[PDB]
């Protein structure tokens, strides 16, 4: 299918609650950005994975 | 009524010396693997 499953990385299939952070934003990048155009093929997925990035920074950061 | 206890609890490294690196790498490897596990099971539990 054209829209595979996310949470595969090294083509062992797993959940998405089965990966890390780091594996999830690669998978992002692996799918979202072109290697081909060296673009981001549409804007939103760009804000997506920017978003995201965001989030782990939220996320594991002690102070302000 | 006259019940008394002692009970003496030990820092747990000195339990890894009595035994080996291969089996110390092992056992490292899968409390690893534990810790992943339990951290999303309990988040998991927790918010539901």
């Amino acid at each position: 299918f054209q829209k595979p499953w996310f949470a595969t990385v090294n083509g062992q299939a797993r959940d998405l609650a089965t990966m890390t952070y780091e594996e999830v934003a690669k998978r992002l990048v692996e799918l979202m950005f072109i290697r081909s155009t060296n673009s981001w093929f549409d804007v939103t997925w760009r804000t997506f994975t920017g978003d995201f990035l965001r989030r782990v920074e939220e996320r594991f950061t002690k102070s302000k | 009524g006259q019940k008394g206890g002692q009970a003496i609890v030990v820092h747990p490294d000195y339990l890894y010396g009595a035994i080996t690196e291969d089996r110390y790498n092992e056992y490292v490897a899968k409390v690893s693997a534990r810790e992943k596990s339990a951290y999303k099971f309990f988040h998991n539990g927790m918010i539901y």
